[PDB]
């Protein structure tokens, strides 16, 4: 019995375009605990993301927040690339700013 | 402070 | 008001790899202070909050001294796992650990907490009068008799009545300025058009803290439960948490919908509308 990841991929403050920010990407909700999170810009993996350490929820499912400091622009894309146990790809969940 | 009650299962 | 401490621990095989990854962690309320890692290059338990730094050497040494022997006991106790649910050393297994006490206002107990999972399904729970034993199978029944036999609860009560809620209180007390205010939610309700006859409302509370939060849609002050979009609370990393919870509303009628936000850093629930 595994659990697959919520992704919610967003900011830490409202994004501004070229006012730095950080882009988070929140797992949730999973379970076994491995997983690869990457963030890309513009498809490309972000060299510079830490990410919290490993902790659970009442129900057991473990959740892990990824960042990295980032200044948005307007054609700049962001996306968190997520693979588990529980995922025959990885998941890319784009970053909306308004969500 | 972490709890020091080590049980085996 | 209440609070809690949390202490959390996964312990995770991985045959082929090396021992199992042991990580604990210490919540007060929804903000770490501590952390263990046996993959680190160093492990220890390591300050993960400004207000538990102060901690001298011996408490460091300590909570990392009782780490590695945890590791070790956790280790230990997926090896037994595997005998009790007769399965093989090759795969990957978890046991993961809740500790935790309540305390109100006044710092007295309010209930104490220590659960297990292995493999993310409920093992054992001491339960309420931390006294006495749930266990979830028959293989939890096993632990459950040797920890009976041992009297384990009367240590764990032990625990979760004097030095669990005894180092709560110190900590809320040093980190009162954080762990004793609450961020409220900064909120706003946005409007997206889905399309000409449908948009979505979605009502933000942002830079909040604690977690706790309820966020609701009333569409002519009724509940609009079934038909919320409700996203889980999520960090923001700077401490707080953000939620949204989102409708769709048919397209001039958006003046029917009130998000009601019910937070402990609100003096009342606020009303919001588009």
């Amino acid at each position: 019995i595994q659990r697959t990841p919520k992704i919610q991929v967003y900011s830490r403050h409202p994004a501004e375009n070229g006012k730095s920010n950080f882009l988070n990407c929140y797992v949730s909700g999973f379970h076994p605990s491995d997983i690869e999170v990457d963030l890309l810009k513009n498809g490309e993996r972000i060299e510079k993301v830490e990410h919290s350490d490993l902790s659970f929820s009442k129900d057991w499912s473990f959740y892990l927040l990824y960042y990295t400091e980032f200044t948005p622009t307007e054609k700049d894309e962001y996306a968190c690339r997520v693979n588990h146990v529980t995922l025959s790809q990885p998941k890319i969940v784009k970053w909306d700013r308004d969500m | 402070i972490s709890p020091r009650t080590l049980d085996a299962w | 008001g209440s609070h809690s401490m949390r202490y959390f621990y996964t312990a995770m095989s991985r045959p082929g790899r090396g021992e199992p990854r042991f990580i604990a962690v210490g919540y007060v309320d929804d903000t770490q202070f501590v952390r263990f890692d046996s993959d680190a290059a160093s492990p220890r338990m390591a300050p993960r909050a400004p207000w538990i730094e102060q901690e001298g050497p011996e408490y460091w040494d300590g909570e990392t001294r009782n780490m590695k022997a945890s590791a070790q006991t956790y280790r230990e106790n997926l090896r037994i796992a595997l005998r009790y649910y007769n399965q093989s050393e090759a795969g990957s297994h978890i046991i993961q650990v809740m500790y935790g006490c309540d305390v109100g206002p006044d710092g007295r107990l309010l209930r104490g907490h220590n659960q297990y999972a292995y493999d993310g399904k409920d093992y054992i729970a001491l339960n309420e009068d931390l006294s006495s034993w749930t266990a979830a199978d028959t293989a939890a029944q096993i632990t459950q008799r040797k920890w009976e036999a041992a009297r384990v609860a009367e240590q764990l009560r032990a625990y979760l009545e004097g030095l669990c809620v005894e180092w709560l209180r110190r900590y809320l007390e040093n980190g009162k300025e954080t762990l004793q205010r609450a961020d409220p939610p900064k909120t706003h309700v946005t409007h997206h058009p889905i399309s000409d006859h449908e948009a979505t409302l979605r009502c933000w509370a942002l830079g909040f803290y604690p977690a706790e939060i309820t966020l609701t849609w009333q569409r002519d002050g009724e509940d609009q439960t079934q038909d919320t979009e409700l996203v889980e609370t999520r960090p923001a990393g700077d401490r707080t948490f953000q939620k949204w919870a989102a409708v769709v509303v048919p397209s001039g009628e958006e003046q029917r919908y009130t998000c009601h936000v019910q937070h402990e850093g609100l003096p009342k629930p606020l009303t919001l509308r588009w």
